């Protein structure tokens, strides 16, 4: 038969289940609602282990249990009374005889060893995976330390042990490849040269490679905690986004950078050499699948100043439209080929943010934080698993790193484009839309030539790479 | 066979714009959403007696990728301009939304319509009267929507589909 | 995409969660931190299929060999993990082999027998002791360092293959 439990008066976590505390979806089960010390019990439960739920727990629980709540909760879960002696084993104490003491060694072995290691790996997640909620708030680490160090007796003793070395190295805190990373390559500008950096100086090849280090960080950097609650979106998103904010103002500006160069490059030959040497780049963006940098060039050739230049698009060559209209069609069908391209490639890459942003904050906007039943305000979980699917997506592509060398001195070039200069945003794109209009007018008004401005050549060194011994 | 609208929802963030589309989209009595799901911005409905399939893009929570809005402007035949009534900046930001589609989409006369949502109980600092004058100065209908209680959802979008059929 | 469950067992500290952090991170992590349960996921193409790989990273210390039955239940294919420079834990192999199959019911699990930290070089295990053990259950054997890289994808993605092929 199943063992039996601590009485629900002296601990809370053996109320049977019913529709007034959990509901499950229709082979673990699935848990649509349940009250918070429902979602505790099946977070830590004695029969089975579900890893997906400690971590779509650990990273949405704050929409309806404070950190300190929820430290209290775990605890209290822990802290499992062992029964009594049974009948037989009364007989033989009777007698002078040591009891066998069967059903207490099953309980121990069946339900608190279980139930006290799952609580020990939360706790372990926690600390290692969302470290967040100690560094916002040191009394809830010193609870933490607290607990964990005063955790008695030798079945968890080694997991006790190093959760304490784990956290001492959290408070007061190297990759290797399959082969080596390709020669990195130089055009007109050489290396240490920073001053003469640009556009068309760099190779188009290395700009799009250290473009993609550097949006790769970027990506990489965002936390979970930057999402959940769809804080970047909130008046304080500059406090609890900063990461991801750093990583969309990158794109931004690389948008409009590209924008800017097109639109001042007066002469119109010039100017479709920048438009070439752009979709280049994206040819070389999509070949190390950086969707984000992808989007960031057809975002600027689709914008106003860019998409009305017909005398610039006129001159561009038949296969640089079609590798920038098949780029435009990921987009295409609210992101259909993207998302279906984004599940096919082979990894490292760099996603487009922007759909889990509105995923999340859809979900989250679209779902209630409980449901009513018979009575009871249930905590709806199922809108958290939602949110923590995407999250969950975001972490699997933040874990490949590319196999590319950084150029420190390019790397600080892209780091510090500032396109926008002291000018506010509309003063800045009322500026590009004015220049469009000043190099190819409205019709009917004449097309205008205007003077060279590189002194250097124009041809592309191409963008398939060399190779020397 | 039947006529598609592509209709684009464009406003400040952080203040509700989404339920706009949410409420439209959902089941209207299940409170229940997955936007990841295809088609999950797609609805057929009879305006005027007429069929026809909305297709809707509503990039709320992207407002900060502000670069891309000429490339997701660019979609749309008809612009809901979202502002919230407690917050004066969404509602001053619209003359700048207004610009920048009649700027994408090359013209003076672009199918668009005021929508003006109250996305909570916090207090009201832009008045239906302030509201009004604007759309009027512009020559396009304002209508106030609930975030909460669906009202006004429906007319806002039916009201830009007429404008469309009727551009 | 095909999504496939892999389990990592084997004793303890014979570098399970090393293995499975150099091949997800590309990384190697030289603390000793005793597992309870982890689980990572991976796209990756395998022979020009995209596929999406959950991993469970188990616990190999003796306190938790109570707890197996669950993870052993999901798992679609297991890679049976000793260090090459630990006799005992090439002894314990069997014990989980025969555990997989009583759960399964089954005499035809996936699986490839590992023998890691193949960068030392004081070794106690001859590979062809564990050769004939591989054998002996239909299986391959690969040596791989968590350390180097040396083996680890071929570890994986073998056990990939032996799933596609079951
Ligand atoms: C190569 C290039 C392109 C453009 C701007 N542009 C144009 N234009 C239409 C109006 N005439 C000018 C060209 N079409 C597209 C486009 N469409 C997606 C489907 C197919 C195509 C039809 N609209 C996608 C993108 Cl991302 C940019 C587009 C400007 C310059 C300076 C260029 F060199
Ligand atoms: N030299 C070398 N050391 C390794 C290798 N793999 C793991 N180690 C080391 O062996 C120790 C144990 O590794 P670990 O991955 O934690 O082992 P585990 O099998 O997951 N242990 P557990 O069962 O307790 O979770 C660590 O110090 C780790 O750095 C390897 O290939 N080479
Ligand atoms: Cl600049
Ligand atoms: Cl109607
Ligand atoms: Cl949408
Ligand atoms: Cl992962
Ligand atoms: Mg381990
Ligand atoms: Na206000």
């Amino acid at each position: 038969g199943q063992m039996r439990l601590p009485s629900a008066d002296v601990y809370r976590f053996a109320e049977p289940d019913s529709e007034e505390n959990i509901i499950f979806e229709e082979g673990i089960p699935i848990i649509k609602a349940g009250t918070v010390i429902k979602l505790i019990e099946r977070l830590t439960y004695h029969m089975y282990a579900d890893p997906n739920f400690v971590r779509t727990f650990l990273t949405t629980y704050r929409s309806f249990c404070k950190p300190q709540e929820l430290l209290s909760l775990i605890i209290e879960r822990f802290e499992i009374p062992e029964p009594e002696p049974t009948e037989a084993d009364r007989i033989a104490i009777e007698n002078g005889d040591q009891p066998l003491s069967a059903e207490l060694k099953r309980f121990r072995k069946e339900y608190i060893q279980p139930v006290q290691l799952r609580v020990l790996n939360v706790c372990r997640h926690w600390v290692e995976h969302h470290f967040y909620d100690f560094e916002r708030d040191a009394y809830l680490l010193q609870r933490m330390e607290e607990f964990i160090g005063t955790v008695r007796g030798k079945a968890m003793k080694k997991w006790v042990e190093s959760i304490t070395k784990i956290i001492q190295r959290k408070k007061i805190a190297n990759i290797t490849f399959q082969s080596s990373p390709p020669t990195v390559e130089w055009h007109i500008s050489r290396p240490g040269h920073i001053e003469t950096f640009d556009l068309l100086t760099l190779h188009p090849i290395e700009i799009a490679r250290q473009l993609t280090l550097l949006e790769s960080d970027l990506y990489r950097a965002v936390q979970p905690s930057e999402l959940v609650g769809s804080v970047w979106t909130k008046e304080d998103k500059e406090i609890n986004s900063p990461n991801l904010l750093k990583m969309i103002r990158h794109t931004t500006n690389l948008t409009l950078w590209f924008e800017k160069c097109i639109v001042e490059t007066e002469n119109l030959e010039e100017r479709v050499a920048v438009v070439s040497r752009i979709i280049e780049i994206l040819q070389v963006f999509q070949e190390l699948n950086n969707f984000n940098g992808v989007l960031e060039v057809v975002s600027a050739m689709n914008s106003s100043p860019v998409y009305r230049l017909d005398h610039t698009f006129e001159q561009i060559p038949s296969r640089q439209k079609k590798i920038l209209e098949e780029a435009h069609e990921l987009s295409e069908d609210h992101y259909k080929k993207y998302l279906a391209k984004l599940r096919s490639i082979n990894p490292p890459c760099v996603p487009f943010f922007g759909i889990y942003l509105t995923n999340i904050l859809k979900t989250e906007e679209g779902n209630p934080e409980v449901l009513k039943r018979h009575g009871k305000e249930l905590i709806n979980f199922s809108k958290r698993r939602k949110v923590a699917e995407i999250t969950g997506e975001i972490q699997q592509y933040q874990n490949q790193p590319y196999c590319l060398r950084v150029e420190s001195d390019i790397k600080r070039f892209f780091e510090n484009l500032n396109p926008m200069g002291n000018s506010m945003e509309k003063e800045f794109t009322d500026y590009l839309f004015n220049k469009s209009l000043e190099i190819e007018p409205r019709n009917p008004k004449p097309l205008p030539r205007f003077p060279k401005k590189y002194s250097y050549p124009l041809k592309s060194p191409g963008v398939r790479p060399s190779n020397p011994r | 066979g039947m006529t598609e609208y592509k209709l684009v929802v464009v406003g400040a963030g952080g203040v509700g714009k989404s339920a706009l589309t949410i409420q439209l989209i959902q089941n209207h009595f299940v409170d229940e959403y997955d936007p990841t799901i295809e088609d999950s911005y797609r609805k057929q409905v009879v305006i005027d007696g007429e069929t026809c399939l909305l297709d809707i893009l509503d990039t709320a929570g992207q407002e900060e990728y502000s670069a891309m809005r000429d490339q997701y402007m660019r979609t749309g035949e008809g612009f809901l301009c979202v502002f919230a009534i407690n917050n004066t900046k969404s509602f001053e930001d619209i003359h700048q939304y207004r610009e920048q589609i009649k700027r994408v989409k090359d013209s003076d006369d672009v199918p668009m319509v005021l929508v003006g949502n109250k996305c909570d109980l916090a207090a009201r600092t832009v008045e239906s009267r302030q509201a009004q004058d604007l759309a009027r100065s512009y020559g396009i209908p304002y209508i106030e929507t609930s975030a909460k209680t669906r009202q006004g959802v429906e007319d806002a979008f039916y009201t830009l589909v007429r404008e469309i059929r009727q551009h």
